[PDB]
């Protein structure tokens, strides 16, 4: 489940990390449209290594 | 020998194609 | 050089621009090519000879082979 | 000593030295077996 | 002249807004975000096509696109 | 003479031609229908 | 013979070869003198030269027209040595190379620092990581049927 | 819209020089022109196909008036291995008198000599005097008109083809397969036996005496009879010389293989029989759709049934017929693609089975053509692979094409392209490697440390079809095999005599030196490939640029942002991959002049030896057979290679300016024309003067157009005077 610390693989095919896994910092509960927030360890083409995601966009793994 | 009759009537074929060429690009226009 | 090159291919060396057809002759450096050879005794009254025997002189062999000569310019 | 080690662990360092070694060693085995085109 | 559009993904970092040369950009109110705030293009007929703004976001593909299309001068950057 | 035709045409072909159509090409770019 | 090729032993270019070669080489030294260094270097380079044509004689090389060797790698063992064997040892030293260097990278990707220990090589490991090589061809056919060689679709692809 | 672009509002209202200049580069796309509907598409190409087709034959008729109106064909005819044809008459204003008279060597009057083969191709088809060629130039003339009503026709209200007829494929096809190819071949054979072989017999048979000139003397009665074995007998004696009736015979349908002793080129006989064959395969091909008469098979169903039932390829080949008939640049892709083969095909095997007369011995056309067509090829070849990038981008249906066999390809594109990247590494390391070993050992004076090859397998090919010199006894080289026995009766006696004589292009002779340069011409196409695949592939997105099917086909960049994208769009792949077929059309063309160039010189030799190193190459052939080219024009005088040399340095001239575009980009040149738009502003007298259209840079885009055709404009010029002067001047 999508939770603070918890590992989960993107899905959302116009990320970088498509496919990669990434672990979940924190999730919003205000309504926003994308609450996840995702952590990687590679820097994306631009230098970033962070993202907000939807829950749909991410599959736990464990 | 092509007799230069010859010759002038092939220019005058070759003037009909011209004409015909310019309806067709302006046809296609 | 153009021009030149189209001449000469179309059969047409007189009207190239050579030193045997139109010509253009550096004039302005000929002039000082001859000022600095007549130096040396003038201008330069207690030298012995030319700075260079570029602009002027004889030929200096060493060995056979010439180690300076006079160099002329054309067009 | 430990520092000036890690300067010698650096990349560029250590492909240079693997590099020489390389290249020696090749340059001697054609000097005691010089000239071949197949194992004989 | 060029086509500027922004899409949900926005944060309202505001540095698209910031980069602009040209101020086509704006920061609209808006609830989508936990800033409250996401970015319009009001005056995109003084969009030159920098692409300036989308080097600046940081959203995993740019929420802000700019489509580079018709050339007018002030989209040619013509001073004559 | 036929013979003659190549001195009276290619003078028209190289040089008249290219002329009038650049010419009316231009007038074409430039006219705001 | 094969491509009617003939035997370098038996080819009359490849004397003739030889012959024109020392000659040009002795006709140098005849300008130094005696035991001049430089005539004795040509005379030493004249006996490597006549070694290099005999060993080439002795083998089993095929010559052609030009006197020259000929190589030959259609598979029959006949003439391994020319690319079978030779190229047997490629094979080893570069698979070493290349397992040693996937081991390495693999082992250091769990570490503190991934990035550093590319960039600054860990000696001691890599050392022994590069001696475990030489049974790489075992190792790899063990990995692939354990299924920790390939990947399975969970890596990164393109948008389409 | 009101502007030059009448199809494009926003070039139209553009206030620059652009909008000039794009017009003219878009006016053919007509699938993006404003307002256009897919019935006004196909009708328009229909017409414009019209207009192609009318140019194709106004050149035709061209060639065959200025032949006939200032040639020397009958001439030639007379003498054809002593005679240079003669292709057009010169009249420039800017020559000399001395250049007057070096053109008009050999001639009364300045004239080109033409090395496009066309007096052998008309010698051999029945040609024999110049009132014949006259006749044939009217008529074409009259052709075009034709054609060109027949456009104007089409495109009027009541004649405007619907687009269902545009897309009935099965009737096409049918009709193309057994009229177009089939029924033509069989009228071809027709004009070989009637005219064509008669001729080379010394008989004339014209439109005057068709019809009453029985081509074999047994009549049709053989042939419904059922004794067809009669147009076969009495082949031409190995002592029938040429034009005459001495030695000749009566066959008409043969099948002797080989070629005529005297002329040595392929039996006229056997290309009758030849096309009659296909003449018929192709005839009963055309049978196989279905269109309105209830038989056939209909093409939807057939793609549709075929998937494999392992599952190996998927869904199969379902969704493709839609894919195909809804896009027209699939379609022009895979013609373009088959076109490229032929022609690629007709320049292997047309230097090796000679098919016009005489014309092995003339060295110089020979090579142009061979030239002519790999160069065609070439970009032929690079077009389909564009045409299949632009139907991604804009005609790929994802949904329909689900799990089809299209589809699969775009899943596993990283593993096509990366395997592809990984050839062209190896094929490209060892080779060069291969030859700077060979260049170094060769220069430090120990050439038998060279490594070099033996072409073996290519070797064993041609002794499978009957080569001796390699000692490989196999198949046609072996008496005691089965295949020998079949056809030493039938056609391996003539061919076996071919192949194995010295004088013929008929499976050269290789070597080591062969070896090389083949693998080399695998580098480049492969290379050229892996360019052309990744674009196509890599043109609907990338992780760079997720989004790239949102911006087209072609685009300048997405920004110096992400890293800096230049280059990213599937038309830059076109721009690179064309340097990339240059280059290996290059090699390729280099190989055949050099390798000829020797035989013809009476040297093999040099090739085979010097062929392993680079240095060879640059040395004994770009530098040796220079000397006829850049001395055409001395200090001295002149000769009739003058032109032929300009030429020469007129290429190297252009491919220079080509670099400026491509290593120079627009900001500089944008910032310059500033300042020369603020000068003639400010300076008196020409302010009078100004312009309509704001003078601005060139695009980023339009600098690469403009640079690669520059760069391929003068690569081509410089190697065609090249291979002309440097042939003629030696053996001609
Ligand atoms: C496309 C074919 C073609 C080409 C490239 C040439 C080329 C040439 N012709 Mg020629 N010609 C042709 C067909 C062609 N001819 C035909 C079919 C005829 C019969 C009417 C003639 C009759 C002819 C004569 C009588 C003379 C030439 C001459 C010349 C030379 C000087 C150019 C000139 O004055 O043209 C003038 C040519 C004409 C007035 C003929 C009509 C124009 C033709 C039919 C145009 C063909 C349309 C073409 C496909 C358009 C292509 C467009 C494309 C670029 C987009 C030049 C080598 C002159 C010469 O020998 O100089 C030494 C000369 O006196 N030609
Ligand atoms: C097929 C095209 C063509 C033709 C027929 C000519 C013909 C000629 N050129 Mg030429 N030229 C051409 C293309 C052509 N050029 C191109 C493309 C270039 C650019 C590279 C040049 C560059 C060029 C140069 C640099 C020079 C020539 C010169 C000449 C003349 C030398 C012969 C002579 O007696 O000179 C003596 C001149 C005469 C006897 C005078 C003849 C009468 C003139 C030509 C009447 C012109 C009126 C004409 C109808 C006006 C055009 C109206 C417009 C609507 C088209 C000759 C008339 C030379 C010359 O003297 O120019 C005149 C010269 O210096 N040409
Ligand atoms: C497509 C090209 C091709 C390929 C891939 C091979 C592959 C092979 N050939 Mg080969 N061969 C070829 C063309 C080819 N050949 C041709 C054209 C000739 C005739 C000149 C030969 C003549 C030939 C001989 C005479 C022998 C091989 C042998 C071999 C095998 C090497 C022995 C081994 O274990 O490995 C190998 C399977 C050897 C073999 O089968 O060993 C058991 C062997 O003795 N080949
Ligand atoms: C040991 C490391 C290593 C290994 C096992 C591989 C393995 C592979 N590479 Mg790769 N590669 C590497 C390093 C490596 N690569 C590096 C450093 C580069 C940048 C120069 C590349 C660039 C590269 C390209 C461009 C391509 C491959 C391809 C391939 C595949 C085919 C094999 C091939 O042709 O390789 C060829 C490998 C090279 C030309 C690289 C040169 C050799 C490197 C430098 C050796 C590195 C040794 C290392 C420094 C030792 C340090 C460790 C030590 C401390 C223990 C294969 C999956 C191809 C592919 O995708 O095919 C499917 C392909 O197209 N690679
Ligand atoms: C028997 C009737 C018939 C005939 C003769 C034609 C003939 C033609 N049609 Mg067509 N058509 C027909 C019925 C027919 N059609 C019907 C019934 C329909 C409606 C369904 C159409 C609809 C149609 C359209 C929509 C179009 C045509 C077009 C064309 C023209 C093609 C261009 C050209 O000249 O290439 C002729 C070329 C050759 C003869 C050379 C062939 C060379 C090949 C390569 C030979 C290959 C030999 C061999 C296979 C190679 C072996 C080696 C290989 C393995 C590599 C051609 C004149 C096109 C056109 O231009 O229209 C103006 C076009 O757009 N047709
Ligand atoms: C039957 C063949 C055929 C057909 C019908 C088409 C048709 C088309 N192609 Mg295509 N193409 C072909 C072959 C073909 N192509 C080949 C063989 C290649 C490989 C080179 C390409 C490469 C290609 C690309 C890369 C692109 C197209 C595009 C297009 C479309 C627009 C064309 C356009 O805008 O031109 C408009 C008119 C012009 C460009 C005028 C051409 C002027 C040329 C470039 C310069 C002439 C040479 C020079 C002046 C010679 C002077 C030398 C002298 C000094 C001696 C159109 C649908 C474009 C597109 O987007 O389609 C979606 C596109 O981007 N094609
Ligand atoms: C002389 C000019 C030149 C050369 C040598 C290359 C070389 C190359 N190009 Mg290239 N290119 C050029 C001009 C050139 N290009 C130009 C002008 C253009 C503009 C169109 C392009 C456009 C272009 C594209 C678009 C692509 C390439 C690609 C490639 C690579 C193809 C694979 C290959 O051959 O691997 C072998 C490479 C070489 C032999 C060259 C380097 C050799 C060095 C010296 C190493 C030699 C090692 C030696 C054998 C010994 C090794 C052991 C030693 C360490 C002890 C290769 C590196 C393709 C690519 O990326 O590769 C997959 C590709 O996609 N090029
Ligand atoms: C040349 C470029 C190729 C690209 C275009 C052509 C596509 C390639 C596909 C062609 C055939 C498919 C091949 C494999 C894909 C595949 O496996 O499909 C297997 C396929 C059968 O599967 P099907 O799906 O068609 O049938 C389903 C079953 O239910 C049968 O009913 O066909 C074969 O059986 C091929 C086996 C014979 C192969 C001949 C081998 C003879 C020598 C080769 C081995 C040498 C070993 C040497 C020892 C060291
Ligand atoms: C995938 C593909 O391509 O499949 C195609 C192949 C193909 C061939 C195109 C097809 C077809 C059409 C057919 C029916 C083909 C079959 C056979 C074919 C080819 C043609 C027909 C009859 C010939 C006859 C009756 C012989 C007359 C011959 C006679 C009457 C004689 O023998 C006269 C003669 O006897 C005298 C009087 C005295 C003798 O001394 C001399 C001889 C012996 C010569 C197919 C099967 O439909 C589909
Ligand atoms: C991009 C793209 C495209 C294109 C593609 C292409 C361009 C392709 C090409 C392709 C190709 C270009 C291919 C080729 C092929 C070849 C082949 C397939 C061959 C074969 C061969 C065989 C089969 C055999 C033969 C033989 C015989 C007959 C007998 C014996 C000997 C031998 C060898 C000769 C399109 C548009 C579709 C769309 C999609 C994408
Ligand atoms: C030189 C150069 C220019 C400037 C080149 C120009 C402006 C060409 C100008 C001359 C050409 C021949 C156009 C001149 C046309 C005549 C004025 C006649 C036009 C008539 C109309 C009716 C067509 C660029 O704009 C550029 C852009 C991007 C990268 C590199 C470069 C680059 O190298
Ligand atoms: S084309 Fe211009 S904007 Fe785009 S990446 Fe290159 S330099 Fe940057």
């Amino acid at each position: 489940m999508i939770d603070r610390n918890s590992k989960v693989r993107i899905l959302r095919k116009e990320s970088y990390w498509f496919n990669q896994i990434g672990t979940v910092a924190t999730v919003d509960q205000s309504g926003i449209r994308y609450p996840a927030v995702v952590r990687f360890e590679s820097v994306n083409y631009a230098g970033t290594n962070t993202n907000n995601f939807a829950l749909d966009e991410l599959v736990e793994v464990k | 020998m092509i007799t230069d009759f010859q010759v002038y009537i092939a220019l005058m074929a070759a003037l009909l194609a011209s004409v015909l060429a310019i309806r067709l690009g302006a046809t296609l226009y | 050089y153009i021009h030149n090159d189209t001449m000469r291919a179309l059969g047409r060396p007189q009207d190239m621009f050579s030193d045997k057809a139109i010509q253009l002759q550096p004039i302005f450096a000929q002039w000082i090519q001859n000022i600095h050879l007549l130096a040396p005794g003038t201008t330069a009254p207690n030298a012995l000879a030319t700075t260079s025997y570029a602009f002027g002189g004889d030929v200096i062999e060493v060995g056979g082979k010439i180690a300076m000569m006079p160099i002329k310019l054309g067009t | 000593m430990n520092d000036f080690q890690k300067y010698l662990s650096t990349a560029p360092v250590l492909l240079t030295l693997w590099m020489t070694f390389t290249a020696g060693f090749i340059i001697e085995v054609n000097r005691f077996f010089p000239d071949m085109l197949g194992l004989y | 002249s060029h086509t500027v559009k922004i899409y949900d993904t926005c944060i309202g970092c505001t540095q698209c807004v910031r980069a602009c040369p040209t101020d086509v950009l704006e920061m609209v109110p808006w609830d989508g975000c936990k800033s409250g705030q996401i970015a319009s293009s009001p005056r995109v007929e003084d969009c030159v096509g920098c692409k300036r703004c989308e080097t600046a976001c940081p959203t995993d593909f740019l929420s802000v696109r700019v489509y580079l299309g018709a050339e007018t001068t002030r989209s040619l950057g013509l001073a004559y | 003479a036929a013979s003659f035709l190549p001195s009276i045409l290619v003078p028209l072909v190289g040089l008249i031609f290219p002329a009038f159509s650049m010419a009316l090409f231009f007038l074409y770019v430039q006219t705001d229908d | 013979e094969i491509g009617g090729l003939t035997k370098c032993s038996e080819s009359a270019a490849f004397t003739k070869r030889l012959n024109a070669s020392v000659k040009k080489l002795e006709q140098r030294a005849s300008q130094y003198e005696a035991d001049s260094p430089p005539a004795l270097a040509l005379k030493q380079q004249v006996e490597r030269t006549q070694a290099r044509f005999d060993k080439y004689s002795r083998s089993e090389l095929l010559c052609g027209a030009d006197g020259l060797p000929h190589l030959v790698a259609d598979g029959r063992w006949s003439h391994a040595a020319e690319f079978i064997l030779p190229g047997f040892g490629f094979i080893y030293i570069s698979g070493w190379i290349g397992w040693v260097g996937r081991k390495y990278l693999r082992a250091v990707s769990t570490s503190a620092n991934p990035s550093e220990s590319e960039i600054i090589i860990n000696v001691p490991l890599a050392l022994k990581i590069m001696t475990t090589g030489y049974i790489w061809p075992i190792s790899a056919w063990q990995e692939l049927i354990s299924n920790d060689l390939v990947a399975v679709s969970e890596e990164i692809t393109v948008s389409p | 819209a009101t502007k030059f672009p009448k199809f494009s509002q926003a070039l139209a209202q553009d206030p620059a020089t652009r909008r000039i200049w794009y017009g003219i580069a878009t006016a053919h796309d007509l699938e993006a022109h404003d307002g256009m509907t897919e019935e006004n598409l196909y009708q328009k190409i229909f017409a414009s196909h019209f207009g192609h087709l009318a140019i194709i034959f106004l050149w035709t008729s061209g060639n065959l008036f200025h032949v006939a109106w200032q040639g020397n064909f009958e001439k030639w005819v007379s003498n054809p291995l002593k005679t240079r044809p003669i292709a057009h008459s010169i009249w420039d204003p800017h020559f000399g008198e001395s250049a007057l008279k070096a053109f008009s060597k050999g001639n009364t009057y300045p004239v080109n000599i033409t090395f496009s083969g066309l007096y052998q191709w008309w010698y051999t088809i029945g040609f024999r005097t110049n009132q014949e060629l006259y006749k044939g130039s009217i008529g074409l003339l009259l052709l075009a008109s034709v054609l060109l009503i027949a456009g104007w026709l089409h495109l009027q209200p009541k004649f405007r083809p619907s687009l269902s007829w545009f897309k009935n494929n099965e009737s096409r096809l049918n009709h193309h397969l057994s009229g177009l190819l089939g029924f033509s071949s069989l009228a071809w054979t027709g004009h070989l036996v009637h005219v064509a072989i008669p001729a080379s017999r010394g008989v004339h048979v014209g439109w005057d005496n068709f019809l009453t000139t029985p081509p074999h003397p047994a009549g049709l009665t053989p042939f419904f009879t059922g004794n067809w074995t009669v147009y076969a007998e009495n082949p031409d004696s190995a002592t029938h010389v040429f034009n005459t009736s001495e030695g000749s015979g009566t066959a008409i349908l043969t099948f002797l293989g080989g070629f005529h002793p005297q002329t040595q080129s392929l039996w006229l006989s056997d290309m009758a029989h030849h096309h009659l064959a296909i003449a018929v395969v192709f005839i009963v091909a055309g049978h196989m759709y279905r269109t309105n008469f209830g038989i056939g098979h209909n093409m939807k169903e057939i793609l549709d049934a075929h998937r494999p039932p392992g599952g190996r390829l998927g869904a199969g080949h379902v969704g493709l017929f839609e894919t195909i008939t809804n896009s027209l640049h699939m379609q022009l892709g895979l013609a373009l693609a088959c076109l490229g083969v032929a022609t690629s095909l007709t320049a292997q095997h047309m230097y090796a089975l000679t098919p016009y007369a005489y014309l092995s011995k003339d060295f110089t056309t020979e090579a142009a053509l061979y030239t002519h067509h790999q160069y065609i090829a070439g970009f032929l070849m690079v077009g389909a692979f564009a045409h299949g990038a632009i139907f991604f981008v804009r005609d790929y249906d994802p949904e329909l094409n689900k799990n089809n066999v299209l589809a699969r390809m775009l899943e596993h594109k990283e593993a096509i392209i990366s395997h592809l990247s990984w050839a062209s590494l190896f094929l490209g390391f060892h080779t060069l490697g291969l030859y700077i070993h060979n260049d170094t050992v060769v220069a430090f004076g120990q050439p038998e440390k060279q490594i070099l090859f033996e072409p073996l397998f290519a070797e064993y090919i041609q002794a499978a079809s009957g080569k001796a010199v390699y000692q490989f006894n196999v198949l046609l080289a072996s008496s005691t095999s089965p295949a020998t026995a079949a056809g030493n009766q039938v056609w391996l006696p003539g061919w076996l005599e071919a192949i194995n004589n010295p004088k013929t292009d008929l499976f050269l002779k290789i070597g080591p030196g062969d070896f090389l340069v083949h693998h080399a011409i695998a580098l480049g196409l492969h290379v050229t490939a892996l360019i052309l695949v990744k674009g196509a592939l890599d043109a609907r997105g990338s992780k760079l640029m997720p989004d790239k099917k949102d911006f087209g086909y072609s685009f300048p960049c997405d920004g110096p942002g992400r890293g800096g994208t230049c280059d990213i769009s599937a038309w830059d792949a076109f721009y690179l991959a064309m340097f990339w077929m240059l280059n290996t059309i290059g090699w390729v063309t280099f190989y055949w002049h050099w390798k000829h160039m020797t035989i013809w010189g009476g040297n093999p030799g040099q090739f085979d030896e010097s062929s392993n190193y680079i240095m060879g190459w640059l040395r004994d052939y770009l530098w040796l057979n220079s000397s006829p080219l850049i001395n055409g024009y001395n200090p001295f005088g002149m000769n009739n290679l003058s032109v032929w040399s300009w030429m020469f340095l007129f290429g190297h001239l252009i491919w220079a300016t080509g670099f400026m575009f491509l290593i120079s980009w627009r900001g500089y040149w944008q910032e310059l024309i500033e300042t020369l738009v603020w000068a003639h502003e400010r300076t008196p007298l020409a302010n009078l003067i100004r312009w309509r259209d704001k003078p601005v840079a060139l695009s980023i885009v339009q600098a690469r157009l403009v640079g690669l055709v520059h760069f391929s404009v003068g690569y081509i010029l410089t190697y065609a005077a090249f291979v002309i002067a440097s042939t003629s001047g030696k053996f001609a």
